[PDB]
């Protein structure tokens, strides 16, 4: 869903093809990804990062997965 | 390992359930090469 007011900016320091811009990549995200096993290379891969964003959006958005950190 | 106490476990499943390339090599994106 992306009807109106999506609480998860698809920008998210991520590029649709070349993955997350690890230089402009949020430390909290970086925390998560590093836990998950996703390294810098994987973060900058097409299919990997694309599905990582879809991942984040699946739980509702950026704030949502951040809450899972303290919730699960 | 999926035995994580946070959202990070949730990620291991979501990449694995598709076919994500592991943090190693043989990935799509390539490292930038410096030219003279």
């Amino acid at each position: 869903g992306h009807m109106s007011g999506f609480k998860h900016v698809s920008h998210v320091g991520w590029d649709p093809q070349n993955g997350f811009d690890v230089n402009n990549l949020d430390p909290d995200l970086r925390s998560l990804f590093s836990r998950a096993g996703i390294s810098e290379a994987q973060l900058t891969d097409a299919e990997t990062s694309k599905l990582i964003y879809d991942f984040i959006e699946d739980q509702g958005g950026l704030e949502a997965v951040r809450q899972e950190m303290r919730r699960q | 390992g999926h035995m994580l106490p946070d959202v990070a476990q949730r990620l291991m499943q979501h990449l694995a359930e598709h076919g994500i390339q592991p943090a190693r090599n043989m990935a799509e994106h390539i490292p930038p090469a410096p030219n003279w």
